[PDB]
């Protein structure tokens, strides 16, 4: 409603791989045949239809925005699992945070070897 | 970790467990030969030290 | 299961980033050696 409405607008969901888990929950009460790690077939799309909805409206339509910031959660750093896999294809950039570097004192954790953003030089103040 | 971790570690030891065999096998070499020089030079060294000891 | 070449660097655990580290190290010492020596030759040719 409000990137179509001029208006900028930013969401966070929290976490994407507990949406990812009730809908398995679902497809398997209604007997639709599991997948991979028991989730269904169509749990990537489950995603991406949701993350393509995060645009920027040109200035005939508005020239609102909608930014997202999907958080995910993976097990002891296992970024190669199967939704984070899925999501990190279907995001712009990441941000990887990293207990390592929590406990060593680095806080955000923020593991700026890895951490990408596609957009970088735009989006990005002069003077920063 | 996973598979793939558990079978990246376990390759990386055991080049490093060849390595180090590899580098016994020279240093034993090495000690061979440092022992054959030391024996001449423990006699002249100790000979060298002779007089400080004797006066 | 066997092993294979590099492969120490590619597990990235502790021995790879010490060999990344102990390469970067030594070939910056050479690389600084190296520049000192170009603008040396190149003081000495201009003429």
């Amino acid at each position: 409603y409000f990137r179509d409405n001029g208006k900028h607008a930013l969401i966070i969901y929290d976490d994407l791989s507990k949406q990812a888990v009730a809908y398995r929950q679902m497809s398997l009460l209604l007997r639709r045949p599991p997948g991979r790690e028991a989730y269904p077939g169509d749990v990537f799309y489950l995603h991406s239809r949701l993350l393509e909805r995060a645009a920027k409206m040109n200035d005939a339509f508005g020239g609102g925005s909608l930014t997202a910031l999907p958080v995910i959660e993976t097990q002891a750093g296992d970024v190669s699992a199967y939704i984070p896999t899925n999501v990190i294809s279907i995001t712009d950039g990441q941000i990887f945070l990293e207990t390592e570097l929590f406990y060593k004192g680095i806080r955000p954790a923020i593991n700026v070897g890895l951490s990408v953003s596609r957009v970088g030089s735009a989006a990005q103040t002069r003077a920063m | 970790a996973t598979l793939k971790d558990i079978t990246r570690r376990l390759k990386s030891i055991k080049n490093i467990q060849k390595i180090t065999k590899s580098m016994k096998m020279v240093a034993a070499a090495k000690y061979a030969r440092a022992e054959r020089e030391l024996k001449p030079a423990r006699v002249y060294g100790v000979g060298s030290l002779a007089l400080y000891e004797k006066a | 299961v066997r092993s294979s070449a590099g492969a120490v660097r590619d597990a990235g655990g502790a021995f790879g980033k010490r060999e990344q580290a102990e390469e970067e190290r030594y070939f910056r010492a050479r690389a600084k050696e190296q520049l000192a020596a170009l603008k040396k030759h190149h003081e000495n040719e201009i003429s």
